[PDB]
Order: C-alpha cells, then sequence, then structure tokens
RNA sequence: UUGACCUCAAAUCAGGUAGGAGUACCCGCUGAACUUAAGCAUAUCAAUAAGCGGAGGAAAAGAAACCAACCGGGAUUGCCUUAGUAACGGCGAGUGAAGCGGCAAAAGCUCAAAUUUGAAAUCUGGUACCUUCGGUGCCCGAGUUGUAAUUUGGAGAGGGCA
RNA sequence: UCUUUGUAAAGUGCCUUCGAAGAGUCGAGUUGUUUGGGAAUGCAGCUCUAAGUGGGUGGUAAAUUCCAUCUAAAGCUAAAU
RNA sequence: UUGACAUUGUGAAGAGACAUAGAGGGUGUAGAAUAAGUGGGAGCUUCGGCGCCAGUGAAAUACCACUACCUUUAUAGUUUCUUUACUUAUUCAAUGAAGCGGAGCUGGAAUUCAUUUUCCACGUUCUAGCAUUCAAGGUCCCAUUCGGGGCUGAUCCGGGUU
C-alpha cells in the first residue's frame, strides 16, 4: 500500500548508490590518499548503498546476506522473478512485492531496476528498518501458502458480468 | 546468479504456469507482423547463451512461420513422371522452419547478420521464433574482438548457406560413422569419390 | 534407522498398563497373489525366546518315547488316543515324528484347526529329540502368510531389555526376505507396522 | 498537475548499410526426363540438368557427444590404399562407402553457466584539441531484465602455506 | 633508436572446500525423402517428451547385467584442397 | 469426405477411486454369544463387569491393531459420458469502428396486501420545401473592447466499435 510504500522509500532514500560526482570526488580523494597516506583503499569509509540487479540479488539471497529484498508487479518477461517469491520464503528473507519498477529505477538512478536489496543498514534506522519488516512479513511472507493456494483471474468483463448476474438473478430469485 | 533459475524453468514446459504463459504470448504473437522487432530477449538465458550481449547493435527479431508439410507445386497434382515421383501431399522440405525463420529475417534486415535463433511458441498454424541478429556496422561490434568475427564479409548471410546453428544440423554435419554422406558437406563428399583420378603414370 | 523409534527397544515399555508377559507383534507387508506355495514358507529359529507357555503331546514310539523324561513338557504315547480325537483341548502345540505316520489321520478334525497340529508348514514332525528341545520350550515366531496381504508374527517381550532384543529383530528381517520367491514386488520392506498387544503401533 | 518508465511510431533527423554484375570452382534449396533394365511400373540415369537463394581468393570442414575394441589411436582437408570389397538391389540391371596404413599440411581455441558488490571497473555517439586507419578531456545516451576483468572441460574457482 | 610504461600481469609446488558445462533440444512413434545402412544412415513434417554417478556411441530388434569410449542440444580459426 | 491427435480453455449434471476419519454394516453347525480372517495372550479397571480356564467348532473373546468387506464425501484434485452454460483462443460480417451494457428520470399499462412488489414507453407521418459555422437560450467567470472561457441545453457509470 502506499503508506509502507512511502516509508520504505524514505528508507532508500537514505541509502542511494553513489553517482558519477560523487564517483569523480571520491577518486580524487583516494588519488591524494594513495598518493600520500597510502591507505590501500581504507582512507574512504566503507559505503552502505542499496544492492541492485537481478543476479546479484539472487546471489546475495543465496549466501543469506540480504536483510529484504523489493520486487516490481511488472517485467513483462515475468519468468525472471517469479522465482524470487519461493527464493525469499525457502531462504527465510523478508519480501514485499512494490508497484512499478518505475520508482525502483529512480532511487537506484536508472531507468528499470526489478529488484533491489538491502544487505548493509546503518545503527540510525535499524528499529525503522525492523518495523518495516514486521509490516512486510504480516503481509507477504506470512500469507504466502494461502496465496500459493489461490487462482487468480477470471474476472468476465462487465458486459458479460451484468449479463451474467441478471439470468443468476431471475433463476434462483426474482 | 539466476540464469539457472530461468533455464530451470523454460526446461518445464507443459506446468501450469508456463501454459498460461504460453497462451497470452500465442495470442500476442498472433496479433502482429508476420516478423516484427522484439524490443527485449523473452527469454534472456536461451538468448544469452546462444551470444546475445545486451549492447548497442544486438537486435532480437520474432518471426512466424507456416507450418506443416510442403504441398509441391506443379499445379492439378501431375508431376509428369514416374509413379515413384507421383506424391503432392506428404513431402516434407529438408530445410527446418527455424531455418526458414533466419533466412526470411536474414532478407529483410540485410545489413544486420543472423547469429543464432530460438524456439518461442507454437500453436497449430504456426511456429514462432526469435533470431538473434547482429549489425556488423556498428561501432561497438567492429572493435571488440570477441564479436568482430561477424564484420569478415565470408559471413554476409550465414542464415542461408546452412552456417547457422539449425543449418550445421540440417545438412547434417557431424563427426561420426553416421554421417558419412555428408561429413565434410554432401557434394565435396559425392564429387571427391565420383571423380575418376588419373595420373601420368597410370597405377 | 530403527533407532529413533522402539521397534524393539526399550521406548515402549510403560505404555502398557498390565503387568504380564506382553509379547511385541511385528506386521510384514507384501503384495502376493492368492496361491499357496509362494511367499514366505519358513520357521527360522528364533534365538531369545519368546516367554510363552507350551505343552507338547508326544506322541512317539519304541526309538523316540525316552528323551521325553528330561527335557519336555509332557509324556505322552500312541495308546493314549480316546482323549485327544474327542474332549481335550489342553495344548499350545504338539511335536510328533516320522516312525508313527498312520496315526496322523486319526487327529484331524480337533487340531488342525486352531494349529495344535501339523500339515505342511511348521516342524513339528521333528524326529530328534534330544537336541530341538532347546529349541521350542524357547517359544519360536510364526511366519503365517494369509489369503492377499499380511505377515503376523511375534518377535519378544516388550519387558525384555534392548540387549538380548537386539540381534532378533535383525535375523528375522533375513528370513521373509531370502527365502523370498519372485511373487514378491520391490522394497519387501515397504510397511512395518509393530505394535506389541496393548500400546500405541510404532512403524518405520 | 508536472515528471519518469514500458511499448510503438514519424522526420529530405545525424551517421551508416543491403540490393545488381560475374557466377569456371564453393555452401545450400528445389528437382526431372531421355537412358539402362534387350518390354515395364521399384530400381538405374541421379541425390544429376534446368530453376532459385548465398559467398570468397579460395569457400566449406574443423579442434571430437570421433575411430576403435587394440599394447589402443587422436581436430579438419587432400592423395595413394583398403576396394569394385562389407553392404544395398524386380538380390535383376546396377549402385557402392568407412576405420586402420603411407605421405602432403600441420594450429589452436572462445562464449553461456560462479556477487566486481568497499564501488559497472564497459561501450556507441556529440564536442574541444592532437604526435587525426586513431589518442585524450568533457557532455548526453546504452546498460545493471546486466557491460568489463576472471573461467571454459585438457581443467578451472575460493581460501591456506613455501 | 626514445621511453620502462610495473609496487601491474603471467607462470609453477602442497593442502582444503568445491567444480556451475548449452532443451520442444536429446530420445521416441509415425510420415516423406535419402543413403552402402540392412527391425530403419542422414534430413525434415506432425505427435509425445527427458535425464542428471546423467546423456550419446559401440551398424541387427528387445529384456537384463557389466565394459569401453567420448561429451551433444552455443561459437571462431590459416595450409595442404 | 470421415475419423484420431494438436490449436483447446472455464462453469453446471451422472459413475468410476484415490489424499483425507469414522460411524456402522457383514446370521452355513456347534460354542454365554452376529468369532469377515489373522497376531499377542492370563489378565485389566477404584469397583462393577468381562476374560484365562470350561466347552465348542474350520475358526476362543476381556484388551490393543492390520488386511479387509458394504455404506457414509462433510473436507482436495483427476477421469468417459449430460449438451448444458461460459468469452478470452480460433471463425464470419459491417461501419469515414457513433451512440453498446447497467443504473436513474419523468409519464403510463399495472394491483397495491405497505409502499411500490411490477413491465412498457422515454421529441419527427396529409406535402419531391428546410435543417451546416464549438448552438441559440439560461448560468458563472474574465476585466470589459472588439471578445474569449466553464457548466447546462444534450442524466450518470464501465472505455468491450457493434
Amino acid at each position: 500500500d502506499r503508506n509502507t510504500a512511502a516509508e520504505t522509500f524514505k528508507l532508500f532514500n537514505k541509502y542511494r548508490p553513489e553517482t558519477a560526482a560523487e564517483k569523480k570526488e571520491r577518486l580524487t580523494k583516494e588519488a591524494a590518499a594513495v598518493a600520500e597516506g597510502k591507505s590501500k583503499q581504507d582512507a574512504s569509509p566503507k559505503p552502505y548503498a542499496v544492492k541492485y540487479g537481478l543476479n546479484h540479488v539472487v546471489a546475495l539471497i543465496e549466501n543469506k546476506k540480504a536483510k529484504l529484498v523489493l520486487i516490481a508487479n511488472d517485467v513483462d518477461p515475468i519468468e525472471l522473478v517469479v522465482f524470487l517469491p519461493a527464493l525469499c520464503k525457502k531462504m527465510g528473507v523478508p519480501y514485499a512485492i512494490v508497484k512499478g519498477k518505475a520508482r525502483l529505477g529512480t532511487l537506484v538512478n536508472q531507468k528499470t531496476s526489478a529488484v533491489a536489496a538491502l544487505t548493509e543498514v546503518r545503527a540510525e534506522d535499524e528499529a525503522a528498518l525492523a518495523k518495516l519488516v514486521s509490516t512486510i512479513d504480516a503481509n507477504f511472507a506470512d500469507k504466502y501458502d494461502e496465496v500459493k493456494k489461490h487462482w487468480g483471474g477470471g474476472i468476465l468483463g462487465n458486459k458479460a458480468q451484468a449479463k451474467m448476474d441478471k439470468r443468476a438473478k431471475n433463476s434462483d430469485s426474482a | 546468479g539466476a540464469y539457472k533459475y530461468l533455464e530451470e524453468l523454460q526446461r518445464k514446459k507443459q506446468s501450469d504456469v508456463l501454459r498460461f504463459l504460453q497462451r497470452v504470448r500465442v495470442w500476442e504473437y498472433r496479433q502482429k507482423n508476420v516478423i516484427h522487432r522484439a524490443a527485449r530477449p523473452t527469454r534472456p538465458d536461451k538468448a544469452r547463451r546462444l551470444g546475445y550481449k545486451a549492447k548497442q547493435g544486438f537486435v532480437i527479431y520474432r518471426v512466424r512461420v507456416r507450418r506443416g508439410n510442403r504441398k509441391r507445386p506443379v499445379p492439378k497434382g501431375a508431376t509428369y513422371g514416374k509413379p515413384t515421383n507421383q506424391g503432392v501431399n506428404e513431402l516434407k522440405y529438408q530445410r527446418s522452419l527455424r531455418a526458414t525463420a533466419e533466412e526470411r529475417v536474414g532478407r529483410r534486415a540485410a545489413n544486420l547478420r543472423v547469429l543464432n535463433s530460438y524456439w518461442v511458441n507454437q500453436d497449430s498454424t504456426y511456429k514462432y521464433f526469435e533470431v538473434i541478429l547482429v549489425d556488423p556496422q556498428h561501432k561497438a561490434i567492429r572493435r571488440d574482438a570477441r564479436y568482430n568475427w561477424i564484420c569478415d564479409p565470408v559471413h554476409k548471410h550465414r542464415e542461408a548457406r546452412g552456417l547457422t546453428a539449425t543449418g550445421k544440423k540440417s545438412r547434417g554435419i557431424n563427426k561420426g560413422h553416421k554421417f558419412n554422406n555428408t561429413k565434410a558437406g554432401r557434394r565435396k563428399t559425392w564429387k571427391r569419390q565420383n571423380t575418376l583420378s588419373l595420373w601420368r603414370y597410370r597405377k | 534407522v530403527k533407532e529413533l523409534l522402539k521397534y524393539s527397544n526399550e521406548t515402549k515399555k510403560r505404555n502398557f498398563l498390565e503387568t504380564v508377559e506382553l509379547q511385541v507383534g511385528l506386521k510384514n507387508y507384501d503384495p502376493q497373489r492368492d496361491k499357496r506355495f509362494s511367499g514366505s514358507l519358513k520357521l527360522p529359529n528364533c534365538p531369545r525366546p519368546n516367554m510363552s507357555i507350551c505343552i507338547f503331546g508326544d506322541a512317539f514310539d519304541v526309538d523316540r518315547a525316552k528323551s521325553c523324561g528330561v527335557d519336555a513338557m509332557s509324556v505322552d504315547d500312541l495308546k493314549k488316543l480316546n482323549k485327544n480325537k474327542k474332549l481335550i483341548k489342553k495344548l499350545s502345540k504338539k511335536y510328533n515324528a516320522f516312525i508313527a505316520s498312520e496315526v496322523l489321520i486319526k487327529q484331524v478334525p480337533r487340531l488342525l484347526g486352531p494349529q495344535l497340529s501339523k500339515a505342511g508348514k511348521f516342524p513339528t514332525p521333528v524326529s530328534h529329540n534330544d537336541d530341538l528341545y532347546g529349541k521350542v520350550t524357547d517359544v519360536r515366531s510364526t511366519i503365517k502368510f494369509q489369503l492377499k496381504k499380511v505377515l503376523c508374527l511375534a518377535v519378544a517381550v516388550g519387558n525384555v531389555e534392548m540387549e538380548e532384543d537386539v540381534l532378533v529383530n535383525q535375523i528375522l528381517m533375513s528370513v521373509n526376505f531370502f527365502v523370498s520367491l519372485l511373487k514378491k514386488n520391490w522394497q519387501n520392506v515397504g510397511s512395518l507396522v509393530v505394535k506389541s498387544s496393548m500400546g500405541p503401533a510404532f512403524r518405520l
């Protein structure tokens, strides 16, 4: 829904990958540092960006390093992403199917993403992370067997629906 | 890694999910043209092990071929010859339909070069394939040595000389004792053993 | 493994409330045909006693009616004939010989029914009575295949510890499987519903 | 309401490319018949001629899902030989290979599939400059439904040690 | 002959943990063609549709049991011609 | 031309039996007694009660189970038939894909058994005339210029051309 999406995208707006200017800036930083302090790429801090990309995320799931996984209600070759609910349920990592790979695109400075994943998280927002994990698990992972039993689709068109319902009304009732 | 999952899912065809997807896509593909452009490979795994690298120049086309035997011409059935050769309905056209798809998109995108192809779908009337063409004059492929062999002009129309994936099957080219009529090529191995070789000092 | 459940072991000893000798019962499962020559037709030696009471009607003759006064249950003859055909039923199984096979046509209407006689399967008319009596008072099992598919037998007592009863359920697995005819199916150890006499059933 | 995404189009858009000729050799398709069978219906001619598609200085094939059954050989092609043999066949007329051996030439290999995840490290294009079949900087794009390095079955990867 | 581009790249010894390897394809039934290929050599139409100590081959069909050989269903490459 | 398989799906009937439990059913002699068969077995429950024994018959029981035999499906997915019902595949036809489907609005047939339970209508027929300018009117803006804009006139809702 829109509430949990708003909270989730505040969380991911806190964690974006490095853009071009940031990378060139830290290039100048480490070009100064290795030439002067000779720190083996450790004068720069450890990154906390969002992990993404589909083979990347599937590898992080299979090695259980993910904290949270987000998935689109999209990509038209759907066989790309129908196994990620089963992987996240098999490996215990929580997961939520968010609307639109467009928003997942804009949080990662790309056009389409179709996945997003947190593996690290700083100590400031562990509680908000856990609250989102709780809400998502209330929604998606715990209903997984029941949704696995439901058969979607089958809703008739509205002209057929109205004809069906009038025929069903006049045959059993008046 | 997640092409192994697509690989194994695509191996499970008549399961309920893939026959749902197969039905929606045979509908969608039947509503478009006979040969049209695929914006993105519908099977990234199967395109990817045939040589697709998703960068500027690789193009997928998606192509309908009419499906069945080859009703011979020679009108009103008369072959004018021995009753050995008097058949019309049951003759079967030695090139596969996958080869016909590759050859037709080779003619329509004549600047491009066919690389391989793969099946996508079938009803009774049609088979639908996707061809994995390469644009050889593009500067991203004239460089990058793993794929610049397509730029050499001996590979103009690999599809029409049986040089693609399904061509070398349909020419029967493999090693073995089961391919002695066509192992180096059918007609070269014909002609080298109908040729009377004569020397100067006749043995 | 047969170690997680009881199956002959210490785990099922307090489930039954009867403090009397309650024996364990193993049931084999193998689809056979309706015939009588197929199946597992053999009664082997059970190394530990089943702890049952059984008295033997040894109706012997000259050369064999002397070794019953040392290690046996009852001493009988062939002259006492007007008892085992009309009234008396105080027996569990008999034991005969081959020297007198013309008295066997007389004890059939009363003892062949409740398994008190011999027809064709159990080692009842065995001649040797100086060594086979250390095997029958230590009560054996009962391998008798029925009409369609069951094999109900008895291994030992549930109150017996898991030290005597450790090579008894293993030696009995090698009898209904290796004297097996080719009218048996794959995985002849298919279903083993093992319940003793009173408690729940423990199966593999 | 603005801003993205997917998909699909149009511009005498920017820059490219395909078409035809020759066609003696080479790769496919399609495909006869006269002929021989002292007739003729399978057969043979013939996997040919004519038709059609596609290339080059050669093409094709090719580094084994091979040949063997040996004391084992080792990508492909070619010659000599096996051999008018095994085998097919109105078992008629006829058709008819291959492995082994001897030489000629000798040459190997590359992707998909493994997270670089303390860093798409990749590329086209436009522009500026130049030691302008290209090189460097910058900017839009392609691309993480995944480009680079690493690896390819003979090995190879991760750690550990000398 | 001017740079030394390199704290880069590659090679090799031992131990451990591994080791991903190409599907409407393989294979099969039938049908047409073809081959020396004969209970079916190759190809192709349709119908069925795989496997993982698996798959193929081992030139008579099949069941059963070993043995040997290679690894298909992606791709490039001169010269002998 | 006729059949089989494929394209080829989704509801509602009638029988064959499987996941999944349990109530009960199963009366030729004898035997407390309806023992469809088998295994353990002399005892259990506070007691009662049955049971061992006794006797019987081809089968001896209290107490716990397996196979089974005929029902009972209340829980889930498959079969060959009912020809039924579906629209989303496939098929046909028409239109410069124009007014479909549902609901409402007035009238009116309609009889009320509580109040509307109901369906029909819902701008044009003496006349070879006319019908076109985001539509006149009404109503609110704008900044009054000379004009423009919104709603209604022309009921909403779902975009399934029908």
